[PDB]
């Protein structure tokens, strides 16, 4: 089939970037599988909320984070008010994300990305960022779906070796 | 500075660190030696500090003889904020214009899980300590003055005189 | 020779203004007015511009001290030394034929969490609401059109700015006043 | 010797898939834009057209246009290069023959705005959290008597008219309107107020949220 | 030393067409980077069949741990080694010199320098940790002297007392000292 | 199926490639040999999935490694090593993945030591596998991190700890004990707390005995204060 | 203002112990034995610390001294601060109430190779050994607790180092 | 392909390869379509005006600006002297190359070249350096002679 | 069929000269140098290194000879060392050039103590070389 495989091993990485790579795979018409290994800072927390429901693992070992966006600004009074908004409206557009990413209160993911917060692998499912902890049994169906899915552009590859050979 | 001195003058000026509280802390204690008396008064305009300096230089005006009045001039800053608010009750002053913060501790730490969870939980007693005299200097309870260092508290001098940091304004 | 002239009651400020800069100036302000209660001060400021704080700390000084105190700009007087000759005394505020006068906002900026971004943001509309208020008063024109002109990125003659109400008297009765 | 012709796309699906993926996205007809509009990207830009203009039978297959730049002026504001790198594009897009459908991944600023709102109109694509701002034109710090910098002012002064010629031909208002709405400050706009004002037109095709896909599953 | 030379068939890079007849050049002071780059096609040269690797080495020095490493994978494999030194071999280049073939195949050119000195090291800390570090460079220092000794045969005390400071040796003091075992001449 | 696919990969498009990692690749070989970082866990990982792909035939991965990075240059994190044993653990039920240790294994490259199929788990004699102290030589936050700092540095540590017990069947209360200083096994001691299976000793051995180095001479006269002669070996 | 001071037989140890500080001060106490055998001298500390040589080396100085040697804490006293802050006269060291004391184990520098590695580590075994010592003794405390507390780097109020021993006073009972 | 289609844009470059180019293009037999885009500078104006004459091409936005050539040099007061003449002479040689490309006189070119010069579309086409607006149509045909 | 090294070297390290002269000798069908230019120490030896009878320079090219450079760091025993194998390279490349020049090997030492230099004629006088382009 044609379902992206994403993994995601990222400690870092600023908030627009994330906010881009997950309606990137959000605008793909097949699934999306997000596997999460280890950690994902926001950017790659982002990514990771924006694999197919029911496709987003993350392993027992992974630590994902909501916190809200680190700027810098430099020029006049009004380039600062305005670039403050800028920031201000990445916050709201990071508390709509994960709103419809976790059906959490839009009021409590905000005071999330307030103080950085971390996450482990069952909190992580708790609020909502991934559907299922990748334990070994998890990690070992995730191989074989990815056995199934390249074996088709496997069997094409086959048959071109066999011509060639 | 010498043509301030001798008018019992010490400026706490600029960010704090060890070097300028050691010339503090020598400038205090021999301007005690001369006149326990007779008043200092100390021109606060710092951004902050180091924790420590300032922590030795609001000992060094707590215990020696004469009372430090501290006047703020331009700006007091969660170091040198907590070292205005420090000094002698009813003679905290300020400029009409000066702005007063307060704000939490900073610094860093490296090392094992143990080391820097020693330095973490040492930046947890300096936190402890400072809402514990800000509490004794202002009168507000653990809980409100807690809330106020948590986050950037940038205030004007009125409010303070309210809040309690200060005691009076020089219009005068 | 600065002896003599702070003898003299003459304060010179000249060069951008910073914090130990301030804190010398504040002192010499003292001094004199502890010294002498009757006797005019006279500031001159040559300077490029300055730290808001630093600059308030030097404005609080001229302020409180019951001498008059005149200023007398001379060459440039940018932003913040613009605004400090603003506050000599009404009547004895004094310009060379040919100084520059510019008044203009601050600059600023934050970092990290944008908490402290939207803070810096607060404190930096904190300065431009405050200077502008003091400089409505002296300048006596509307608060609106000095908000308006503290926005402007632009010097003037002092005979513009003797117009506008920043300074009162030009030393030179107006006659090398060249545009 | 003999003149070897690039073959294209209807004749060759025969010759398998591209190596890399900027082949593979130049094939698709697709400009990807993600870089300052440097006079490196300006070259690649200018091949790349001269390349899909140059045997397409029917030249209606569309160009896509998609951008991930802050033009020609740095994230902190000052100018990273200069106005020509975009009219060196922009007159590349148009000597094509096919329909030149724009669309913004992430950042389209200050000069990626206006080569956005310069796609079909119907045709103008945002990722629905896409940072959209125009301002005015920058110019480099330059030295000289005060005939050298009125020399820049004028030139500064026809790249402003420039821009909001194209920004009054796409958002369809009037020229000096133009000017003063987007070119006069530093405006933001997001993906909304951005096609309220015609700066986008829709998102890209399929665009279906996550949660959004459950609730109708 | 670039050109690509030919192949059987095709052009093939110098030290790619060496490694395919099983020479393994080492020409920089062993480092974290060349070392593994050598341990790595070590390992492989042994995966595709046993018969031999001559090692040429120019070492002039490297790193102990690295050079360690290589030494324990050279003797890991099964297909037996040979070191020849063209040019020099100096420090942990002498050591790897004394790494390969201790049945008679360590080979020299002429004029080739020949150096050996007991490893170094630096790190600090608390007092503990130089305990530490100091214990294990020391027992670093034992290590390679027995191996030293044991390829020479030199006795161990001779070569601890020997190598403290540098030591240098023509290819007939090599023969000699027992460090290698033949010159090549023009044959 | 696919047996004689990777023969015939090897005919036409594995035997020419000039690259050494082309050539390990080819002969199913991992050189975990760098301090190991984020690039090296990707690079890992994407090894491993094409190498499943392959066949379930085995796997040899040969660590020489210093760790994450060496005490004296900035460290990365602990995440790409759970990252890559993650990816092993789900790999092995499907190919086998022998792991053997030539020259060092330290810290975390020690659990990547430990996360080969058991039984087919080997590190040579002159082999040191360092369970170092945890860990962090980023230094670089502030006092507005300590809120989160602690339930990170422990969120990591206590994660290695339980891997390790996956790794060795022992108890996770001494492995927490052991960690307090970096603690490193001879591979006897390391096949005796389970960390591998077996320890391959060379064809033949070269260095002996220098205990013959001992001076054995009789104790001191009671009558000679021995001088300040300090020594060396 | 030191100077000032100085004419009242106070010497400010404060900063970073380096070479010259060290050297300084050294000189200082030299001097101040020559004015008088008789009077106190009081040392104010603030440091975090430095070189073992050096401070060992300030150590001597104050022991040499025919006079009293009083020690007070300002704020920081760190892993020589703390050594030079106990070794003053049995009964006369103070801290401020809100001085952070914190003992620890000497450090080395690095020249060459393991030979010079086994000789400073030697050196460094001798130090670490000699401060247990003096350090175990002027606390009366059992070595094995001093060897125990300073390979752990722990910061201690003023009351909690006037019970371990360190400290005889504190200015205001706080 | 008997023209050698020329495309310009470029902000600058030392004078004397703008010579070279335009020495080459003028020697070669077959003939030269110049078309800038966006910019021509100095040693591009000169690349531009090197073309055959009648096909020197520019589109509606660009802008050709023409500058004396700059140097820079260091020694004693002889190697000044003799690298500042040099210098002249090539102002002398790049008016001169402009005179006889646009033909305006070399007075009114070296007039010009005393301060940063910078033309639009209209004003290039009257001043001589290009001789046609590019409208799409005309590389159209361009493409298409590559193609044909 | 005969290695046919062309030699342009302004410098290099003695020592390399050395590794190239061994490396040229251990071929057996014999080796031609031609040098152009210059031929420094290091390009000297190599160019000394090739078949007597064909060893060719060029009318333009000059000819390097000197000994070797070394910097020392260490105590004054490591220093005594380090200096004895510096001796010891500075013979050996006496000795590659009294091979080569058939020259005293004590004159050939006197002449490399400084920076020496050859004219073509010269450098085919000395023995260096053998004919002129």
């Amino acid at each position: 089939s044609k379902k992206v495989f994403m993994i995601i091993n990222s400690f870092g990485g600023s908030v627009g970037n994330g906010i881009t790579v997950h309606d990137a795979l959000q605008f793909i018409k097949a699934g999306s599988l997000t596997l999460a290994l280890g950690v994902a800072a926001s950017a790659a927390s982002l990514a990771l909320a924006g694999g197919t429901i029911g496709e987003r693992y993350v392993t027992e070992g992974c630590h994902t984070m909501i916190h809200q966006p680190e700027g810098g600004l430099n020029g006049q009074a009004s380039d600062i008010w305005i670039d403050s908004q800028e920031i201000m409206k990445i916050r709201l557009d990071v508390a709509e994300i994960y709103s419809l990413s976790t059906y959490r209160p839009r009021h409590k993911i905000l005071r999330d990305l307030d103080r950085d917060f971390y996450l482990t692998a069952m909190e992580t499912i708790y609020y909502g960022l991934a559907d299922e902890i990748a334990t070994n049994e998890v990690m070992h169906s995730i191989v074989e779906m990815t056995n199934q899915v390249w074996s088709y552009h496997d069997s094409k590859q086959e048959r071109l070796l066999e011509s060639r050979a | 500075v010498s043509q301030l001195f001798q008018q019992r003058i010490v400026r706490l000026g600029g960010a704090v660190d060890d070097d300028m509280a050691n010339l503090l802390v020598a400038q205090l204690l021999y301007l005690d030696s001369v006149d326990n008396k007779r008043d200092i008064t100390m021109y606060v305009n710092s951004p902050g500090g180091s924790v420590t300096a300032g922590m030795a230089v609001f000992d060094t005006m707590r215990h020696i003889r004469p009372d430090v009045s501290t006047c703020c001039i331009g700006l007091a800053a969660s170091m040198g904020a907590f070292i205005l608010a420090s000094g002698q009750a009813g003679k905290r002053y300020s400029l009409p214009n000066s702005r007063i913060m307060i704000h939490q501790p900073l610094g860093g730490a490296q090392g094992q899980a143990t080391d820097i969870e020693i330095q973490a939980n040492e930046i947890l007693h300096h936190k402890l300590t400072l809402n514990g005299y800000l509490a004794q200097f202002t009168g507000q309870s653990m809980e409100t003055i807690t809330k106020d260092t948590d986050r950037d508290f940038f205030m004007s001098p009125q409010e303070a005189i309210e809040y309690g940091l200060v005691d009076a304004i020089i219009s005068k | 020779p600065f002896g003599l002239l702070l003898r003299q009651r003459i304060v010179f400020l000249g060069g951008e203004v910073e914090d130990f800069g301030a804190d010398a100036i504040i002192s010499q302000l003292l001094l004199l007015d502890s010294q002498d209660p009757t006797k005019d001060i006279k500031i001159f400021i040559n300077s490029p511009g300055g730290s808001v704080t630093a600059g308030m700390g030097i404005y609080d000084a001229m302020m409180l001290c019951r001498a008059d105190v005149n200023t007398y700009c001379f060459g440039l007087a940018a932003s913040m030394g613009a605004f400090l000759l603003g506050a000599g005394k009404r009547g004895k505020r004094n310009s060379m034929p040919n100084s520059r006068i510019m008044i203009h906002q601050p600059l600023g900026g934050a970092s990290g969490q944008a908490v402290d971004i939207e803070i810096q943001a607060k404190e930096i509309m904190y300065h431009k609401a405050n200077l502008n208020r003091i400089m409505a008063d002296y300048c006596q024109q509307p608060l609106s059109k000095i908000e308006e002109d503290t926005d402007r990125d632009r010097y003037m003659s002092p005979l513009e700015a003797k117009e506008y109400g920043l300074i009162d008297h030009i030393i030179g009765g107006e006659e090398a006043v060249f545009n | 010797y003999p003149e070897g012709r690039p073959l294209f796309l209807p004749e060759a699906e025969r010759f398998g898939n591209p190596p890399d993926l900027p082949s593979l996205l130049l094939q698709q007809r697709v400009i990807y834009i993600s870089m300052p509009f440097l006079p490196s990207v300006t070259e690649l830009v200018v091949a790349q057209c001269y390349y899909l203009d140059f045997d397409d039978r029917n030249r209606q297959r569309p160009i896509y246009v998609y951008l991930n730049s802050t033009g020609c002026i740095n994230d902190k504001g000052q100018a990273i290069s200069a106005d020509n790198e975009f009219y060196a594009i922009w007159a590349a897009l148009g000597f094509t023959r096919a329909p030149l459908y724009t669309g913004v991944t992430w950042k389209a600023q200050n000069q990626a705005a206006v080569l956005l709102s310069a796609g079909q109109k119907g045709h103008r694509y945002s990722f629905p959290h896409a940072k959209i701002s125009t301002a005015p034109p920058v110019m480099n710090r330059v030295f000289g008597q005060a005939v050298d910098a009125q020399l820049q002012a004028n030139e500064l002064d026809y790249a402003t008219k420039y821009y909001a010629a194209i920004l009054a031909r796409s958002t369809g208002k009037d020229l000096e309107t133009c000017q003063k709405q987007y070119l006069s400050r530093k405006r933001y706009f997001s993906v909304k107020e951005a096609y309220e004002e015609g700066l986008v037109d829709k998102l890209v095709p399929g665009f279906m949220l996550n949660r959004f896909r459950k609730m109708q599953k | 030393c670039r050109p690509p030379g030919q192949r059987q068939s095709e052009w093939v890079d110098l030290w790619e067409a060496y490694t395919y007849q099983k020479v393994v050049f080492i020409k920089e002071a062993i480092t974290e980077d060349v070392a593994n780059n050598m341990i790595a096609l070590t390992l492989y040269l042994d995966s595709l069949d046993q018969k031999r690797i001559y090692y040429w080495l120019n070492v002039p020095g490297g790193d102990v741990v690295p050079t360690l490493a290589l030494y324990d994978t050279m003797q890991y494999v099964r297909s037996k080694t040979a070191t020849v030194c063209y040019g020099l071999c100096l420090g942990m280049g002498g050591f790897l010199l004394t790494a390969g073939g201790e049945k008679g195949y360590r080979f020299a050119m002429p004029h080739s320098i020949l150096m050996m000195h007991h490893p170094s090291g630096a790190s600090r800390g608390q007092a503990s940790e130089m305990h530490i570090e100091s214990r294990e460079l020391v027992r670093m220092r034992d290590y390679l002297s027995l191996l030293t000794s044991n390829a020479t045969g030199q006795p161990y005390d001779r070569v601890i007392r020997e190598l403290s400071r540098n030591k240098w040796m023509d290819p007939k003091q090599a023969i000699e000292y027992g460090m290698i075992d033949k010159v090549l001449t023009t044959p | 199926r696919k047996l004689s696919h990777l023969r015939k990969k090897l005919w036409k498009e594995a035997g020419p490639p000039p690259d050494l990692a082309t050539r390990l690749f080819s002969e199913r070989i991992m050189y975990l040999g760098m301090p190991i970082d984020s690039s090296v866990a990707e690079l890992l990982t994407a090894q491993l999935f094409v190498l499943v792909q392959e066949a379930p035939d085995p796997i040899f991965f040969y660590i020489n490694s210093t760790g994450i990075a060496k005490s004296t240059t900035k460290f990365g994190n602990e995440h790409e090593a759970i990252a890559v044993y993650s990816m092993m653990k789900g790999v092995q039920k499907y190919c086998p993945i022998y792991t053997l240790c030539v020259g060092n294994a330290f810290g975390e490259a020690a659990l990547l030591l430990s996360a080969g199929s058991p039984g087919k788990r080997a590190a040579l004699r002159s082999s040191t596998i360092m369970l170092r102290q945890p860990l962090q030589r980023l230094g670089g936050m502030q006092a507005s991190d300590i809120d989160i700092y602690r339930k990170i540095t422990r969120e990591k540590t206590a994660t290695m700890a339980k891997y390790l017990a996956a790794c060795t069947k022992k108890t996770e209360e001494q492995i927490m004990t052991d960690f307090t200083r970096p603690r490193y096994f001879n591979p006897y001691e390391a096949v005796s707390y389970g960390l591998i299976d077996t320890v391959l000793e060379p064809k033949e051995e070269r260095a002996v005995f220098k205990d013959w180095e001992k001076m054995g001479s009789e104790i001191a006269d009671l009558g000679l204060w021995d001088d300040e002669e300090q020594p060396l070996p």
